[PDB]
RNA sequence: UAUGAGUAGCGCAAGAUAAGUGAGAAUCUUAUCCACCGUAAGACUAAGGUUUCCAGGGGAAGGCUCGUCCGCCCUGGGUUAGUCGGGACCUAAGGCGAGGCCGAAAGGCGUAGUCGAUGGACAACUGGUUGAUAUUCCAGUACUAGAUAUGAUCGUGAUGG
RNA sequence: AGCAGUAAGUACGCAUUGAUCCCUAGGUCUCCGAAUGGGGAAACCCAGCUGUUACUAGCAGUUAUUCAUGAGUGAAUACAUAGCUCAUGUAAAGGUAACGCAGAGAACUGAAACAUCUAAGUACCUGCAGGAAGAGAAAGUAAAAACGAUUUCGUAAGUAGCGGCGAGCGAACGCGAAGAAGGGCAAACCAAGAAGCUUGCUUCUUGGGGUUGUAGGACUGCAACGUGGACUUAAGCAUUAUAGUCGAAUAACCUGGGAAGGUUAAUCAAAGAGGGUAAUAAUCCCGUAGACAAAAUAGCGCUUAUACCUAGCAGUAUCCUGAGUAGGGCUGGACACGCGAAAUCCAGUUUGAAUCCGGGAGGACCAUCUCCCAACCCUAAAUACUCCUUAGUGACCGAUAGUGAACCAGUACCGUGAGGGAAAGGUGAAAAGAACCCCGAGAGGGGAGUGAAAUAGCACCUGAAACCGUGUGCCUACAAGAAGUUCGAGCCCGUUAAUGGGUGAGAGCGUGCCUUUUGUAGAAUGAACCGGCGAGUUACGUUAUGAUGCGAGGUUAAGUUGA
């Protein structure tokens, strides 16, 4: 539903890392005040941490891999 | 009295630490013993 | 199964022949609550979600061998499936073949 | 599971009353006296212990008895350095030891070298500070070493001596 | 079709659009560890270099050693050499279930002691290897026609033998079954080169030559056969693991908390294996039998030319054919072989041939005969064992068992260490886990209600046994008993309906049980009690006795077939 739609989209383009993952190996790469609200709480929605790490993660080991 | 084991940092080791037991090709071998076995741990 | 569901009857058991719409089969449990159908009731304290308690009519679940899906025209049996169309046509045997 | 047996012991020293606490106080807390140690039974510091510290709450077991108390239990905090101790220095005693030596083998020896502190090298010390950290947090004074910013000038001067 | 491992337990959420999940491949892979930039006690410290990007940063990689291969260097001392430096190659060090091989290698035992033997060349230890290893192609066995590498099993058979000839240890031959493959090289020579180029070289390099027993090759003759063997390459084919998919055949009544149980009937058929389902199912489900399915996945197998080296053959110019080699001496050892008549082989040490008219074996050895050709190398297969992967099977076993370990077991725990090493599963179908009310500081109880059941209440099925009880009919406070009988006053009660039982005053007569012993009651042992465990087997062989079968004829072993 929601998340195949907000997985699938990003980044199987063959652009960079420097040039396309700047939204998430540079810029979401800043985790911090997502985490940094992590523990500061005042969040109540969860699951964007490991939603985010995970696309994150899947922009490294993808698009920061495959060159 | 006196009893036997009064140990320091030093003395808990030096007769058992992993390169102590694993320098004489012999103790690493009674500790390759005490892996196929496995028990709660190997260097102590 | 496959996800039930509709209306299903219960032949065996402490309620025999009772029909009840499922949706909520949760099959890993291997047995299925039903509403109408084994008649729980929890005497719980009167504490938080509930400051009466004493009474909760959730209804316990019961065997896949005391589950047994109809179709639509109420007939049961044994649920040939996948037989007809693109993915999956669930039916029952000597039944009208509805899901 | 007896038994012995409700007996031994209750683990080397004296507390006392009043008041609180609680539900329940001898044994918890305070007050007030007494008492003891005092080249210690003080404070501070090795190894060690590995969080036992403190705060709050609780009392299943533990506390040799009780127990509101606790080194018991739950929860939460608590240890701060350019100068303090070590390492990024050196090295004994010693260990390991490429080279090499011999050895059924494994090995055991050992030159160079290598680590190895209890040693020898070297800058910070006063005051305050918590429930708890203080030479560490900060006021005041430093000094050590380096850096980049900047009028040298030939200067540095080694593993050698 | 829900997901949101364990599991409660929460939340944002997430998802038939296709999730969760399953499989396959790729990714990243903290640090330590062969552990390796250098040191270092395991979870560390400190680096150097190359770019990075910025900093008195960080990132990313390179930097252990040995070996091998090159390259350069170039001491005494001229070249050289040692030595040094760089580069390249996981090579390769290391972890290892079991089997193997090889080295090193005991003791205890037993021999009624024991020095010979045995145990066994086994325990251990070290190294070297693979899926198996070794293993192997007669310098063989044998003894007459006798075959033709090995290996395993049966046999021979404890037969031959050896042995303080004690105690023991112990064959081979031949046969039977499986499995059944041999092929290169040096040599001799021939050609090329280079060179002792000291010329004719007589050493090296390359390629032919051919691998031999009745000799064979080289020299003179002269034939192309697939080949793990004369290429165990590559390309297709086919199919298996590696995801799984479909997959038949039923209703009612009685009972109960519940039917699959009893009863009534019906079906199915490559599925009546097995397991769940509240209580025993073929027809409820998983499944099952069968029938399909995989891209990648690791393979196996078939066809194809290729992936390459071999043949026969007559004759015999001379050469070759495996030199410190056989042998001989001594010291060993293995071979059944313990020095012996001792074979035969392999070691140390010493001496040392012949070489085809040859040489060796035929259990000292000398002749005749049989066989073979060492002293060069490789060889599948049949075999050994499983940590492992499933497919599974049980006259296995049921929680002291079964793995030490059904349970967070190698856990707790002990010990510094090497090591050792525990205990424990079950509610109910389903937590439906006892709302509430009351006692109680709380726990815990008691009512209520829960459930088929609450003696069913969280270590919970079932619940003895020792122990403690509480009630109960009789008796005992003039008694000094293996604590009993037998009779029995008297009392009380009424039963696997029985010449009833529970008692029991009183009265007669009565030294517990076990091993050992000549004899124990014992002051001879030993036993706290209760429950559980807890000990004469089987493997192979012989003898005896029977049973059966056939009988001077009984008998198949191993093996093969097959469930």
């Amino acid at each position: 539903k929601l998340s195949e739609t907000k997985s699938l989209l990003k980044d199987l383009r063959a652009l960079s890392v420097e040039e396309l993952t700047t939204r998430e190996a540079e810029l979401k790469k800043e985790l911090f005040d997502l985490r940094f609200q992590a523990a500061a709480g005042r969040l109540e929605n969860t699951a964007k941490l490991d939603e985010v790490k995970k696309t994150i993660a899947r922009v490294k080991t993808v698009q920061a891999e495959l060159n | 009295m006196k009893r036997t084991y009064q140990p320091h940092k030093k003395s808990r080791k030096t007769t058992h630490g992993f390169r102590s037991r694993m320098a004489t090709k012999n103790g690493r071998r009674v500790l390759a013993a005490r892996r196929r076995k496995g028990r709660a741990s190997l260097t102590v | 199964f496959v996800k039930t569901g509709d209306t299903v009857k219960v032949i065996a058991g402490k309620d025999r022949g009772t029909t009840g719409k499922v949706i909520k089969a949760l099959p890993k449990v291997n047995k299925v609550v039903v509403e109408g159908v084994a008649i729980m009731k929890k005497h719980q304290k009167p504490n938080s979600e509930n400051p009466s308690g004493a009474i909760l009519e959730i209804e316990a679940p019961i065997h896949v061998s005391n589950v047994q899906v109809l179709d639509k025209n109420g007939v049961a049996g044994r649920v040939g499936y996948k037989v007809v169309d693109d993915k999956k046509v669930r039916f029952n045997k000597k039944s009208g073949e509805i899901l």
